[PDB]
């Protein structure tokens, strides 16, 4: 059960100049005796940019 | 300048009208002819910017 570290997803870059690093989305509520999940949900609309 | 500034550069063609508040910095050949654009320049391949 070890595996982590995938990383390189992209190969080159260019010019951008938008950074929004901050706190991550999605948290992983604890799931106890089994029977017990937390269904993601997320929805994404782009309207006027 | 009295030669003439040639830094600034405009989009003439494209397929359809944008949306408003977006970018497109895209260079390709436009295809202003029946014969397919393959490249470089010629007759009825128009360069838009």
């Amino acid at each position: 059960s070890w595996m982590e570290s995938e990383f390189r997803v992209y190969s080159s870059a260019n010019n951008c100049t938008f950074e929004y690093v901050s706190q991550p989305f999605l948290m992983d509520l604890e799931g106890k005796q089994g029977n017990f999940k937390n269904l993601r949900e997320f929805v994404f609309k782009n309207i006027d940019g | 300048k009295v030669g003439g500034n040639y830094n600034y550069l405009y989009r003439l063609f494209r397929k359809s009208n944008l949306k408003p508040f977006e970018r497109d910095i895209s260079t390709e050949i436009y295809q202003a002819g029946n014969k397919p654009c393959n490249g470089v320049a010629g007759f009825n391949c128009y360069f838009p910017l």
